[PDB]
């Protein structure tokens, strides 16, 4: 299982008759789908990526200056003049000096002087940006079923396939061995917003840096530093890397502003970053809502026999998986295939079997199974397997893990969140109602408030708030419900 | 990490220097730049002057430090 | 289509029963007929001229002087004559000079003195009229049937007729191909008010400028220059490029006012251009109320097979066609002819076609068709070719489409559209009341009103709003209703 | 001499003109041009508003005219 | 006399003790300078010019284009640009057209777009500005003596000496034949404001047009046309004659605003001309003010005896001098060089002689004298020339001529005579009060409302009164003063 | 594009200038132009005097005012 290696993990229920689930597959995320009847499947989004994708406006990061030529007049002269004031990648300034006696000049005042250099660009030092087009994304989406064996990450498991999804994808049905078929029907278009998504890429051969980010577009074309686009031999704006000193009235010094790969990289504090890889140019955030079809699957051993109760024995003990559930391996020795007699009691002498599996019908293979994984109510529990006993005190709380959904909820409605309600399946009065109630609100306060920073939201809010105290009116004494949302709802 | 802007010495000068006028007058355009891009919260400011307070020394007062506020 | 082209475009619909549709054909506009039943036309205006009109007043620009005669007499020996002040093209001006014994005269005081010039014109700087006919006026209405091929604006389109309407033509019925017959009724006279629209023309062999122009007729016949007709040897009012200084007591100098081309092009500020091609005076800004009927016309293909659901690729992608509209173009390798299996379900798993389309009943032929026009619902949306599946977002929104055509249907209602409510098709309580409740409104402030000019319609409104603020009868202070006019009817 | 404007006018238009926003931003930078060169008489015009008229409706009607009425 | 070619004419007397005189020689004005016991004396301000001056911003009236270069994109294919976007004298302009299919693009939307022409300028319409260097600037002040001849205006007198005055003179001693010598002290700084005077130059080969003129430095810095100086390969600002219309998606179309000499040569309603003569470029309006020595004068002929008092005849009878004085030419037959018995009584028989004469001591010499100019009482008035009388009607008035001075004195005060109270000499608290009482009330009313215009003035003026009509304050009722300048001072 | 005129400047002058008049009566041919083609407006703002201010100082304010307006 795929869903055990990492942090973030959420599990989805289904009953007899459940077999159309809405999934919000979040990238370096982990959903295990559970139904009654099914065996369990672990679904996640892998990749997001473009082959080479269209690319916008360059910059330069550190300007490369050549050829510094002056001219002066005296004060009533004809201005001074130069070939290079027109010339492609030049840039120039005109100036009022002070020409005297020294510099040879019949009268005294302002004389015109200017100044031209031919602005380059250093190799290796352009933040170039790159877009995504919606017609040419590739969306990755693997599914593994609980075979009941164990993969750890260095490995590569057997039954893992992949489906890619395009623009031009419906549905793929998945050959998932003996466990049937799955259906994934992937709503590219509405995944991540492509329109405000710039792939920023410095020189990617530095060590020591990560190979690309992921900024927003209004950010991105809002910049103040020299531009250009593909096959363009000369630069735009090239003066805002060039300053000039005031002239000692024959010569005006030209200064560069040296580098400018430090300012850009403080500006990118809280940008989720993106890798590249040879052409693909992928994502590491990122989220698609693919619907799952469990109509075509099967468990796989029910006409298998009981195993041996006495011949059990352990390559891995049990223990904690970090999502409040429980985690093991057996090894038997006896006849395979058999079917494992899995099972546990909390305290009673009850014989009530309290171990709600999560890979079900775990069944010993010819050459594989016994990774079995459960999740036990809280408290003191005994876990069998066959005749073979452990104790486990199970460290959650009854509320405790209600509250720990919750906490999951909460920071489940980030950004992704204010796009998924749809992580259910058609709550109509529940969850159809949440995505009426939050796009009306959310969209009003993105349209404003969008791209202001934590700050200003935390001060402005506070601002509104104030006016809620000295207020004239009753009626328009409700601006205090501002204060309700801005220092609560876009504070997360 | 950060460095702070030695526009806090500011100890001499008759010779030459970087940046005279841009020293100031960043703090200019920062300002303009809140303007032109929340035209909908720059009339928004607006209901402060003629509707809350109605105390014209210090209207004034929340308006040009609300907009210095936000960097 | 010719409607896909450009920017503007408006789509008519059209039920069973529905099959005489008045339209309203402005130039520089493409109107999209649809029906139930029928095949879906692009009609549109295309030219308005008419071969050598009749041309009203010349003027002159720039002034030709020559053969300066001047004549003086002493202060009390009869005032100065020339031959000169008789003759045609001369300006002349007398005045009284000062003269002394230094100019050889017996008394002092103020002498006689006149001076004359041969007022000619120069090459090529006539500002030459011209006016409409209204029985010689041709109109151009061309209409191009739906026929699943694309056709650029370099090529030349088949199936697109070409039918001219005069002052002597009832209605006209074009064969279009297999798709049956259609009939065009052009209200000629209810045009372009021909009455108020002069034709300016300067020298047209000037490169860069526009060849003609059109002017209202008030604005044309009260210019303050030289003038003339054809054949007119000499010009009238020539005095108004001349001006003479105060003399010297012998010579008084006459000083031409150079060209005039230059105020006069300021002076056309917001004035629509007309282009001149050979002997023919197009323009560029006009409209016409056709009316066409529809039931000579019928699908065409009714009696083909399905094609192959398999064998569909694309010649071009599925893109957005900036009119709440999607256009591709596929292509079929099997057998021809056959009907494409076109639909698009939204998102039910609903198996319900909600693809509104603009190509009615789309077949590949022997050497053509594929190209599709589709409107879909917004949302996300699966457009199916066949076994040829695409995701798509319609970006726009319920109420978006509706507030789109009334951002429309207020910029329809331009002048045209003051003329203009007749773009549906008897309405009676709905439409034709509103003929009546504009004409005698747009009328009367026509008459009133009618060349002065927006800053003025800015300020004479603002001031009848004024005197609404002080005015002594209530039932008086119903002179406000006209700032509720002057200050939004015309200020668009 | 004086060939007056065709601003009068203005008949239809969905093909080309000359010039649609310098109609009227012409007479916007004569008004603009008149302050910037008359910056004395700028605010002389201030001395109408707070201390002769006091008639907030009526002291922008003296305002806007006596700027447009300058050529 | 010069003096009684021309209309406008001062006398300016002195007595006994009157040897320094302060003039204002005004530009196209002569003073008769009269003073008891000299010879009167003609003085005037001839001419006012430099030869070959610095030449500051040209213009361009008429753009002359070539070579239209037209380049698009599609909407995501990186944004147009030429070679042409850089190179000198090029006009161009980025825009965004509407880029279909029929233009072949696989997206909608907005296109880039950019055209670029080469804005040359005409040969012979370019207005050439010129200033004035005050070190090299020659003012020309001509004296000719009372000789009692006469010389017309095509013919030259003998004894008319000529002065020039750089800033490199102090004073000139001109040899006045035999009455004597006479001393100029020209203030050369103190003449016509040189920093705000621009000699603008069109083609001054064109025959019905002004040489040159003379604008205010403000009103031809800002002007808003293309402009360069002298040696300039390339313009500044082309795109003011460049219009650029909305494109049709692939080409964009470039208009020329044509000739702009009928817009110039409207904008100088009111402005003093100036000729060019050769490499001279001289004024026709201006004013020096020159101070003039008496002290080295002496009448010529007072050792001579009186004529014969019965040879005296006419070449011209005695006829009226339009400055209320009396002009006349006799001629003597008898022996010569001798004085003429000049005298005219008014009405008694009284042998009182009130011919205040103009030409003092008039002598007929051995090659010429005659000419006699007399001032007379109004009335009837008998004048003998030896045995010669003639009977003459002044046709003046007692306050007649007091009230002439005064009409003069007042359009003396114009701008000349803002700067001119120094007409006088050593007023002292009559006239050196006056400059007290002006420059510190014109000059302050020049730094304000200096380039409003006579209507403003009228306006603005009356705008300040009608505020003194609804004024609180009493103290602050003083305002209406204003009224007694703004609508008097500066609107004559 | 727009080139001012030089009403504003008026230095001097005893020699000859252009048009010492048309200086004054262009703009005095404008406003007879606006006469002469808006009669059912020159009478409109009759309506001004006797009806609406009936306060005669500043009827002609009105008047004068609004004619010079429209260019
Ligand atoms: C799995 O990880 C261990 C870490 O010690 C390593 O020895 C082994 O080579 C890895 N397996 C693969 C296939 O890389
Ligand atoms: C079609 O348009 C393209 C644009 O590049 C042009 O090359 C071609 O000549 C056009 N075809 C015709 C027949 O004019
Ligand atoms: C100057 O004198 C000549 C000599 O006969 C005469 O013909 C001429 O008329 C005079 N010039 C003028 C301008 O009157």
């Amino acid at each position: 299982s795929r869903c055990t290696h990492l942090e973030n993990r959420d599990f989805v229920t289904g009953t007899q008759g459940t077999t159309r689930v809405t999934l919000v597959l979040e990238l370096g995320g982990c959903v295990t789908i559970t139904a009654e009847g099914k065996p369990s499947m672990d679904v996640w989004l892998d990749a997001i990526y473009q082959e080479n994708p269209a690319q916008t406006r360059e910059y330069c990061l550190h300007a490369k200056l050549s050829d510094t030529k002056v001219a002066a007049r005296c004060p009533t002269m004809g201005p001074a003049t130069l070939a290079e004031e027109h010339q492609g990648g030049t840039v120039c300034k005109r100036d009022q000096s002070d020409r005297g006696w020294g510099n040879h000049c019949g009268l005294f005042g302002k004389g015109s002087i200017v100044a031209c250099v031919k602005a380059a660009c250093e190799a290796k030092k352009k933040a170039t940006g790159h877009v995504y087009d919606a017609n040419k994304i590739v969306y990755t989406v693997k599914v593994e079923p609980h075979t009941g064996d164990y993969v750890a990450a260095n490995e590569t498991h057997s039954g893992r396939k992949t489906a890619s999804f395009t623009v031009s994808s419906e549905k793929t049905i998945l050959t998932m061995g003996e466990y049937g078929d799955v259906s994934l029907l992937c709503r590219v278009a509405s995944g991540v917003d492509l329109a405000q998504t710039v792939i920023l890429e410095l020189d990617k051969t530095v060590e020591h840096l990560p190979t690309a980010w992921q900024v927003h577009r209004d950010w991105f074309n809002d910049l103040a530093l020299p531009w250009k686009h593909e096959g363009a031999r000369n630069w735009n704006n090239a003066e805002r890397l060039v300053e000039f000193g005031a002239p000692h009235a024959v010569k005006m010094d030209v200064y560069n502003l040296g580098d400018q790969t430090g300012v850009l990289l403080k500006a990118l504090a809280g940008v989720p970053v993106a890798h590249i890889e040879g052409t693909k140019y992928h994502l590491k955030s990122g989220h698609v809502t693919c619907e799952v079809g469990l109509e075509k699957l099967k468990m796989k051993g029910l006409t298998y026999t009981m195993c041996d109760k006495t011949k059990f024995t352990w390559k891995r003990a049990p223990t904690d998986s970090g999502h409040d559930t429980v985690v093991m391996e057996v090894t038997f020795s006896g006849t395979k295939p058999c079917r494992i007699p899995v099972r546990a009691v909390a305290h009673g002498s009850p014989d009530v079997n309290v171990a709600m599996l999560i890979t079900p019908n775990p069944t010993i293979e010819n050459n594989g199974g016994g990774f079995i994984e459960m999740q036990l109510p809280p408290g003191d529990n005994i876990i069998y397997v066959g005749e073979l006993s452990y104790q486990w005190f199970q460290k959650g709380s009854s509320i405790g893990r209600v509250f720990q959904k919750t906490k999951k909820g909460i920071e489940r409605l980030t950004v992704i969140g204010e796009h998924a309600w749809d992580f259910g399946s058609a709550g109509g009065f529940l969850s159809s109602i949440g995505k009426a109630l939050h796009t009306v609100l959310g969209g009003a306060f993105n349209s404003i408030f969008g791209g202001v920073g934590f700050l200003p939201k935390l001060l402005l809010g506070v601002a509104l708030a104030w006016l809620g105290l000295n207020m004239r009116n009753p009626t328009m004494s409700m601006s205090f419900l501002l204060a309700g949302v801005l220092v609560l709802a876009m504070t997360l | 990490v950060l460095i702070p802007s030695h526009a806090q010495g500011e100890l001499t000068g008759r010779g030459h220097k970087w940046l005279e006028g841009d020293s100031l007058r960043t703090h200019l355009t920062r300002v303009e730049g809140w303007v032109w891009k929340n035209r909908l919260l720059a009339l928004a400011m607006v209901t402060v002057v003629w509707l809350t307070l109605e105390s014209v020394v210090t209207r004034v007062a929340v308006l040009v430090v609300l907009l210095c506020l936000a960097p």
